[PDB]
């Protein structure tokens, strides 16, 4: 109850594959799209896209920012439920240059 | 060094069952069975009847919507297999509450019927309406398809007016067409679907 | 008492604020603005 | 579809590994007094949110009072996970045990 | 001396496993002493 | 029980800043209920019962020509004991940018109240 | 704020809208018209005995596809 | 102007192989004028335009395709162009089906939010409906959810309120696919309004409940027919309702003017009434059912019988055959734990519907006679047994439904308990017997307007 | 409990990221130092971008949200040249001391390398023993027989794990013990003293003079004393004092050495077996690119009528100017002494930036500037910081404090408490067919009465409050409890009108030092009127050890 239920209680967004909480981010969609959850270190850019005799996509992995940036890379989260002080960590973590690589065991 | 990781990607897109052009009816075959594992969050007021709250809580509003795991249109589904906790088939199995939480998840199987559209597919559906610049379908009665003018060739006309086709035979065509899909396009909520025609 | 400022969801009107409980501030009604940070520093 | 296979088959092996079944199980046969906590909270924490009651509650608003009265009768659907601190783990019903 | 042993930690590839309340607490676990040793499950009457 | 304050613009003021803000209501306004609390100077009347939420003065600006008064920044039943109208040193003739305000906080003996 | 304040009800993804985990235990297998139509026989027999009454009506269209006319 | 304007637009059309998009942002922005401006598009430029947008979409499509087509599909007043370009204009919205499938969502947009406005106003959204939502299965979800985006403010005035559940009444008759959600949405969000005015028992929400809902109670008369009994879906609009009662309106505290919707439809023959109340002897006396929810339709029940007029006597003596049976019941196997230490208020069950069978007989006492002079299973020999009984019913009932109780039974020689009425001021938490043995669901209603539709079904005092 | 929680976490991995991905989550680099202008603004390019968040009011660029709903987002810094994690001088500076410059190795044994590696391979499984009979069975120094002890220690090791794991002893995961992660601290600090410590090479002869250091700037190559000078050439055959090395040089020895000796360096870093077989290479010691928080964990603080100015970006854009600088000293040296040392003061100021932007004690700095701005070491290091003060410490909702007072009219097992409290705390109570003859009279008396509740709560999650409501709207709600959501997921979730605190609920209490853990109980709310402090029995203050001079007792509902 007294360090997350009444002081912090934060459901934030997990990548089940690279394993971080900040790099998630909702989708900034097409105007006649939805928004869904996407992540950024997983998300490689449209352009990496070298060559079955094609490398054709089944509208899955694309989509964009608000900047527009056409990203192919950053799906599969989930909401877990940590203290807001542990994001505020793996960001000062990362001023250092050390990752947290979670762990999220429905799989 | 950059040959191997690349086939984590070329794998990760590509669906392996194709659709075989069978009985030579011109279409393909896109209409697949798949098994599935749900994660599901029980109720707690649907403790005493938890079959009924798993198909109504998470599979009611799992038809007739595009999936992205699956990359189909859920049909439909029968036949839950709520698994257990107790690796002990029977009646009272057991289901596994979240800490904070009176919800308790589980595991279940469960079967579904989707439709697989791909690149290099043939299909058949009737045509709705039509314009001098695009033509649109209906396929099976549940799904859209659109055939525009950069699909046609050149030396098919168009007559004038609600105004109707005009191939190279000179006729306003009939229902029921032969198509070639291109890229499927799931933007707005209704399932969008691209064709061409030629070969 | 209320300030020349921003415009918030709720979706009651384009809006106005002031603050109530000194921080999770609300609009006309007492609808909880959704995640304020309420900057401050404490003396000694 | 593959791999999902080569990773169900080793998980609920494993999940098959640690249990102790009804003829091995030597812990305690009583109610530790934090399961008699976590219960009425859990089972106080279902009848919040309209799960069925197996009881005759007559005029309680509280769901602990309402789930103390189904502790009292034996009627409370749970069953307990004693875990072991290698990874074992003793299945256990709320029925089976002795309230103090 | 928090960066010291965080210093040794990462030189560690510590797959840290969060079951001291010293560090369940860190990611706001459940806490495994007392009420949190255990496991409560529910027996639905249905299959 | 008694405490003084304070009110001065000139700590804001630099030195060859001008006069800006004064003391007083101004006009493109009429917020009531000000006039209730407060005398025509903008400085309140003393033995006037204020709490946390009230006018304590009204200082209108000429920079953005509103009168954005300042409050009794604390949470107890006081009132205004006397005003002091304090002038300045360095000329003998600006107006007055520091005022000094009383207050007569009441404590009677409530439960907890040593003795 | 006005735009993304109600993106929670664009989603609306709570645990009760979708399953957490979703993996296809086995491969595609296809079915055919005759196996289609007696699992829509089937099925859509089943969920007439609540919502759900928008996507019945929409298998039942599919259901018309392949025995009747349109 | 006359083909001037035709090769203007052509060469916008010719934006694929040129891409500039020059004059996109002119006259589609001149379209995007406000309806009560004199400066915008005539009759005239508005047929080979649009020849141009119907029988043309690859030398537009784009993201800069979109900007041509917003400011067509969001022209409000979209009826009030001439019929002769109404056959055109909607052949550019039946294409919009067929262009791309994805631009029906913004049409449905427009299409509820003119729901506001009367069916002497947009008559032809109807036609629209029907002739596509049976060419596109899958938008049925946005379709039954926008009468809850789209719904009408809650302080509206009647010209918000009278045309919207006109546009929802009418429409199931030719849309009856969509399903259980489209009756629903009246029930939901009528005691937003019944449960304001009760509690103000000014005049602006009474005409909502008095005219507004007088369409609804007028539409589902109209569905309750002889032939949709026989053949079509009277019955199942009798099931949507079934299964409707039971879930918004009876667990919800003092909720008068509602019930008569369902009051007004089952009163007519002899089949939806003999499956609405055996339903609910499968609701008021089951034991699986929950205790605490069976006070109020034991309460229900009561004011039913004795407030209906269209039901037959051979009818009400059914409610007898199983009520009087119901205390052939408790004679038997719970006479026996009052000498067992304990009070009455474990009975609080038993006198719910004991009160609704002396509120029978405070009520129908002139309808049981024969030439014989006798009664329907002894009518004046029951009444006498179950109160003289080691239960004392005359404290556990109310005073006044025992003035009344008492007054009856003195002019006809039913009971004779008068000296034990007056044996209680020596006998004798509580609110919740006090209140249910007060609150009767068919009262006397305040509403004057209603009881026009309702002046013969509804039973007056006498 | 109506916005239940999915998935969860329950292990943390540890390593270093890629100079790579940084890149790939974040290309949103910055180049402006200069933060706000006229007119206040926030430059797209500097530290307070649109593109790390939302700010002052906007919209964000890449969440495309508002300043409440964006988290903010990281950026990375282009330094051109290698800045060394300074919490990572003590290791890089040891593993060179052994590194000979000249034979592109050690300067110890082939096998001796290859014992420690062995072992580590043996103590990262949960076995001890077979880490010392690997010491046991060993057998003119000739490498051409050797290379049979090279494969006659590992072969074992090969089939040792291979017995171990036949067993349930150990699996591939590995298994780590106290006493296996005991025994790991003395090969490890054992194997970092004789690399330290080696006179010549072993595989040559040849060898470099005593590295030394400064405070965690300078890598000197010294003078080598003049018998060992000679001792280079003699067996090779068949500049100054104190020359200084920077860490492009440094990198340079550090190529041949992690990649050559990568099969000890796999197990000595890595204490679990490797899952992942990622190479060690010498990059994850230096910082290659840094990252930028958040900009809401950016801004600047403020107080009075004032703004006061972050830590975290003063010696963020001190970084970036010499990130401005030693951009545009390359055209200079570049066409063409002294400037050479006006190149090398330039990684200093880059060194000192990186060690004030992570530490503030292992910065020389100027002055003493009272208790200097700190780095991000700092912000975790005291009885004040971040785990103590807001991880251990974290102030918590719905609680007060009070002064106690005796009573003798309560019961041993409660606490007396006023309306001033009653009115206040709130306990959200979901709404069922029992509560609902309370929870109906909650809102007909809103925070007014006290026996009332204060907002409530839809199927959406609307906080709709009671406050500006009266008897026309409070009767009126409380009806709208029991009326179901047509929303389809919203149909099990029923609705949670917030009551004040009952007579019935029960409340944590605490004295401020807790000794003995009874100075922490619990206690039946018995609400009094006519009051304005806490009211205690004596009973309790035995307990507690609290004595009636009027002590400040937490309070948690
Ligand atoms: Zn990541
Ligand atoms: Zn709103
Ligand atoms: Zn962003
Ligand atoms: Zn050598």
């Amino acid at each position: 109850d007294r360090l997350l239920n009444s002081s912090d209680y934060t459901q934030a967004s997990v990548c089940r594959e690279c394993g971080s909480i900040l790099t998630t981010q909702q989708s900034v969609p097409r105007i006649g799209s939805i928004s869904t959850v996407c992540c950024r270190r997983c998300s490689m850019r449209f352009e990496d896209a070298k060559k079955g005799e094609k490398i054709f996509i089944d509208d899955s992995q694309i989509w964009e920012d608000g900047q527009g940036n056409k990203f192919v890379g950053g799906n599969e989260t989930t909401t877990v439920a940590i203290p807001f002080v542990l994001k505020y960590l793996d960001s000062e973590l990362s001023a250092m240059g050390i990752r947290l690589r979670y762990n999220v065991e429905p799989k | 060094n950059e040959n191997r990781e690349t086939a984590r990607f070329i794998k990760k897109h590509k669906k392996q069952v194709t659709n075989p052009i069978d009985e030579k009816n011109g279409t393909s075959n896109c209409i697949v069975r798949v098994p599935i594992a749900l994660y599901v969050s029980l109720a707690p007021m649907y403790l005493e009847n938890p079959l009924q709250g798993v198909m109504k809580q998470h599979l009611n509003p799992l038809v007739m919507k595009y999936n992205n795991k699956v990359g189909g249109v859920v049909l439909g589904y029968e036949g839950l297999k709520i698994l257990d906790a107790d690796p002990l088939d029977t009646s009272e199995k057991l289901i596994k509450i979240t800490p904070d939480t009176p919800f308790g998840f589980t595991w279940c199987h469960v079967n579904l019927y989707v439709w697989q559209p791909q690149v290099g597919d043939v299909l058949e559906g009737y045509i709705f309406i039509q314009s001098a610049s695009h033509i649109g379908l209906l396929i099976h009665d549940a799904f859209n398809a659109s055939i525009k003018k950069n699909n046609i060739p050149v030396d098919w006309t168009f007559v004038h007016n609600l105004g109707h086709w005009v191939d190279s035979n000179g006729e306003p065509i009939d229902g029921k067409l032969r198509f070639t899909v291109r890229n499927v396009h799931t933007t707005g909520r209704v399932v969008s679907v691209d064709g061409t025609l030629i070969s | 008492t209320f300030i020349r400022g921003p415009i918030c969801g709720t979706d009651n009107c384009p809006s106005r604020l002031w603050r109530i409980i000194d921080g999770r501030r609300t609009c006309q009604y007492g609808h909880v603005m959704e995640g304020d940070v309420e900057f401050n520093d404490d003396e000694d | 579809p593959e791999d999902f296979q080569q990773h169900e088959q080793i998980r609920r092996k494993t999940l098959k590994e640690k249990a102790i079944p009804k003829d091995q199980r030597a812990t305690t046969p009583y109610m530790t007094k934090y399961e008699r906590a976590r219960i009425l909270g859990t089972r106080a924490l279902q009848i919040s949110m309209n799960a069925p009651v197996f009881v005759d509650l007559e005029g309680e608003t509280d769901p602990l009072r309402i789930a103390m009265k189904e502790l009292a009768e034996k009627k409370i659907p749970l069953v307990i996970r004693r875990y072991l601190p290698d990874g074992s783990f003793e299945d256990w019903s709320v029925e089976e045990l002795i309230v103090d | 001396t928090t960066c010291q042993f965080l210093t040794k930690a990462v030189l560690d590839n510590e797959r840290e496993q969060l079951d001291s309340p010293s560090a369940r607490i860190v990611v706001g676990k459940l806490n495994n002493v007392g009420t949190g040793s255990f496991d409560v499950l529910a027996k639905v009457p249905n299959a | 029980m008694y405490k003084t304050e304070k009110v001065d613009l000139a700590l804001n003021r630099n030195r060859g800043d001008p006069i800006t803000q004064h003391f007083g209501f101004g006009n493109d306004e009429w917020p009531k209920e000000w006039l209730e609390k407060l005398d025509e100077d903008g400085l309140p009347y003393i033995g006037t019962y204020v709490e946390e939420g009230d006018p304590i003065c009204a200082y209108f600006d000429d920079t953005l020509n509103k009168t954005k008064i300042k409050t009794y920044h604390s949470s107890e039943p006081a009132y205004i004991e006397e005003v002091n109208l304090i002038g300045d040193e360095s000329n003998k003739f600006q107006e007055l940018q520091t005022v000094s305000i009383k207050y007569r906080i009441r404590r009677t003996p409530q439960i907890g109240d040593k003795f | 704020m006005m735009k993304g304040s109600r993106r929670t009800g664009n989603n609306t993804a709570t645990t009760l809208n979708t399953p957490v985990v979703i993996h296809a235990t086995q491969l595609p297998q296809h079915v055919s018209t005759d196996e289609v139509l007696q699992f829509l026989e089937s099925f859509i027999d089943e969920k007439e005995n609540t919502n759900l009454s928008s996507s019945i009506s929409q298998l039942k269209r599919i259901q018309r596809d392949f025995k009747g006319l349109p | 102007s006359a083909a001037m304007y035709s090769r203007f637009v052509k060469s916008a059309l010719d934006d694929l192989d040129k891409n500039d998009s020059t004059q996109i942002g002119i006259i589609a922005n001149q379209v995007a004028l406000p309806s009560k401006n004199p400066e915008r598009i005539n009759d005239k430029n508005l047929n080979i335009l649009l020849d141009i947008l119907s029988s043309n979409i690859n030398r537009i499509e784009s993201s800069r395709g979109t900007f041509l087509i917003q400011s067509i599909i969001n022209f409000e007043k979209w009826w009030e162009l001439p019929p002769h370009t109404l056959s055109k204009y909607i052949y550019f919205i039946k294409i919009l089906c067929s262009s791309i499938p994805k631009w029906w969502q913004d049409v449905s947009m427009i299409l509820v939010s003119c729901f506001i406005l009367p069916i002497k106003q947009t008559v032809c959204h109807h036609d629209m409906l029907k002739y596509f939502l049976r060419m596109i299965p899958s938008s049925m979800g946005f379709i039954d959810t926008y009468l809850a985006k789209f719904f009408p403010n809650k302080n509206d005035t009647r010209r918000k309120l009278v045309n919207y559940t006109s546009n929802l009444l009418k429409l199931r008759g030719y849309c009856s696919e969509l399903g259980f959600q489209i009756w629903s949405l009246l029930i939901e969000k009528i005691i937003s309004i019944d449960v304001e005015l009760q509690n103000e028992l000014i005049k602006e929400l009474s005409t909502k409940l008095d005219s507004i809902l007088t369409l609804v109670s007028t539409h589902v008369e109209e569905q309750v027919t002889p032939e949709s009994l026989e053949s079509g879906e009277g019955v199942g609009v009798f099931n949507t309702l079934t299964t409707l009662f039971k879930t918004h309106v009876l667990p919800t505290y003092y909720t008068r003017s509602i019930q008569y919707i369902m009051f007004h439809v089952s009163q007519q023959q002899l089949e939806l009434m003999d499956s609405f109340l055996v339903t609910l002897i499968d609701i008021s006396f089951a034991v699986n059912e929950a205790a605490e929810k069976k006070i109020k339709s034991l309460q229900y029940l009561g004011s039913y019988i004795a407030r209906a007029k269209k039901l037959s006597r051979t009818q009400i003596i059914f409610v007898a055959s199983y009520l009087t049976s119901w205390l052939n019941r408790y004679v038997i196997e719970r006479e026996e734990e009052v000498d067992q230490r304990g009070g009455m208020e474990r009975f609080k069950h038993f006198y719910a519907a004991f009160q609704a069978l002396c509120y029978i007989f405070c009520f129908r006492h002139n309808i049981f006679r024969d030439t014989d002079g006798n009664w329907e299973c002894e009518l004046d020999k029951f009444f006498q047994r179950m109160v003289i009984s080691k239960f004392n019913p005359l404290k556990f009932c109310n005073e006044n439904v025992m003035l009344m109780f008492a007054r009856i039974a003195q002019q006809e020689s039913v009971a004779y308990c008068f000296s034990i009425i007056e044996n209680n001021n020596n006998e004798r938490t509580r609110q919740q017997f006090i209140d249910l043995q007060s609150y009767f669901p068919y009262d006397p209603l305040f509403l004057k307007n209603y009881k026009i539709l309702m002046k013969e079904y509804y039973i007056e005092w006498s | 409990i109506s916005k239940p929680v999915g998935s969860e976490i329950t292990s943390v991995d540890f390593g270093i990221l890629t100079a790579k991905e940084i890149r790939n989550l974040s290309a949103k680099q910055i180049t402006n130092p200069t933060v706000l202008d006229n007119l206040g603004h926030p430059v797209s390019g500097g530290l307070y971008d649109l593109a790390l968040g939302a700010f002052l009011r906007n919209l964000c660029s890449t969440c495309g949200l508002d300043e409440k709903f964006c988290p903010g987002h990281q950026g990375h810094i282009e330094l051109p040249v290698p800045c060394y994690n300074p919490l990572f001088f003590n290791q890089l500076y040891i593993y060179l001391r052994a590194s000979c410059l000249f034979c592109h190795h050690f300067r110890l044994k082939s096998v001796e390398v290859h014992r420690y590696a062995c072992k580590l391979r043996l103590l990262q499984y949960g076995l001890i023993d077979e880490s010392y009979k690997l010491d046991e069975i060993t057998l003119d120094i000739s490498s051409t027989l050797l290379n049979e002890l090279k494969s006659k220690r590992s072969e074992y090791v090969d089939m040792a794990i291979a017995k171990a794991l036949s067993d349930g002893r150990t699996t591939e995961r590995g298994s780590f013990t106290a006493t296996v992660n005991d025994e790991r601290k003395k090969l490890v600090h054992e194997f970092h003293k004789k690399l330290l410590s080696r006179g010549k090479c072993d595989n040559c002869g040849m060898f470099s003079p005593k590295f030394r250091k400064d405070g965690f700037t300078k890598i000197f190559e010294t003078a080598l004393n003049e018998k060992q000078i000679t001792n280079n050439r003699v067996k090779g055959f068949i500049k100054t004092g104190s020359t200084y090395i920077l860490s492009t040089e440094v990198k340079n020895i550090l190529d041949t050495v992690f990649r050559k000796e990568q099969c000890v360096l796999q197990y000595v870093f890595h204490s679990r077996p490797n899952l992942s077989r990622k190479l060690v290479k010498a990059d994850s010691f230096f910082m290659d690119v840094l990252v930028v928080p958040p900009t809401r964990f950016r801004l600047p603080s403020k107080l009075g009528e004032e703004v006061h100015e972050n830590s975290q970006n003063q010696l963020l854009s001190k970084v970036l100017t010499t990130s401005l600088l030693i951009r545009d000293l390359n055209d200079d040296l570049s066409k063409l002494r002294v400037i050479f040392s006006r190149l090398m003061n330039a990684f200093v100021t880059i060194q000192n930036d990186v060690n004030a932007f992570i530490d503030s004690t292992k910065a020389q700095g100027r002055t003493s500037g009272k208790v200097p701005i700190p780095g991000v070491k700092q912000a975790l290091e005291k009885k004040e910081g971040l785990f103590r003060k807001h991880m251990m410490g974290k102030r918590v909702n719905y609680a007060a404090r009070s002064v106690i007072s005796p009573d003798p009219n309560i019961e041993t097992n409660e606490i007396g408490v006023p309306p001033v409290f009653a009115v206040k705390l709130t306990y959200p109570e979901p709404v069922t067919a029992y509560n609902i003859a309370e929870l109906r009279q909650a809102v007909i008396n809103g925070p007014d009465k006290w026996p009332g509740a204060t907002q409530i709560q839809n199927e959406d999650g609307s906080l709709v409050s009671l406050i500006g409501m009266s008897v026309e709207q409070r009767k009126a709600l409380a009806n709208q409890l029991l009326t179901p959501s047509s929303n389809v997921s919203t149909h099990t979730l029923n609705k949670k009108v917030y009551r004040h605190i009952k007579n019935r609920d029960v409340v944590l209490m605490n004295r401020q030092p807790t000794l003995h853990k009874a100075s922490m109980m619990g206690h039946k709310v018995r609400v009094l009127p006519n009051e304005k402090t806490l009211r205690l029995h004596y009973a309790n203050t035995g307990a507690y050890n609290a004595d009636f001079d009027g002590d400040e007792m937490n309070m948690h509902f």
